[PDB]
């Protein structure tokens, strides 16, 4: 909790400062998956496919 | 202009082997089929295989 010390002519200015440096992660893609959907299934049957 | 997904392909296999253990522990059919005697026609004789 912080109860800022506000009142009607009062301001707080910074002396200072810090340059911060963040991070920030994305993804960006999945693995590009294919699938042989009779081989999935199916797979060394023709009596399957 | 591009690049298409026609088919899909897969080597077929170019042999089938079949492996089993070494085929010891024979029944003894010898002790029935080649046995120099059998029972009466009245009172066969049971062994077990």
């Amino acid at each position: 909790e912080n109860s800022v010390a506000y009142s009607n002519n009062s301001i707080a200015i910074p002396t200072n400062f810090t340059i911060s440096v963040t991070t920030e992660i994305l993804p960006v893609s999945m693995t590009k998956t294919s699938v042989d959907c009779t081989m999935y299934i199916c797979g060394d049957s023709t009596e399957c496919s | 202009k591009g690049i298409y997904q026609t088919s899909n392909f897969r080597v077929q296999p170019t042999e089938s082997i079949v492996r089993f253990p070494n085929i010891t522990n024979l029944c003894p059919f010898g002790e029935v089929f080649n046995a120099t005697r059998f029972a009466s026609v009245y009172a066969w004789n049971r062994k077990r295989i």
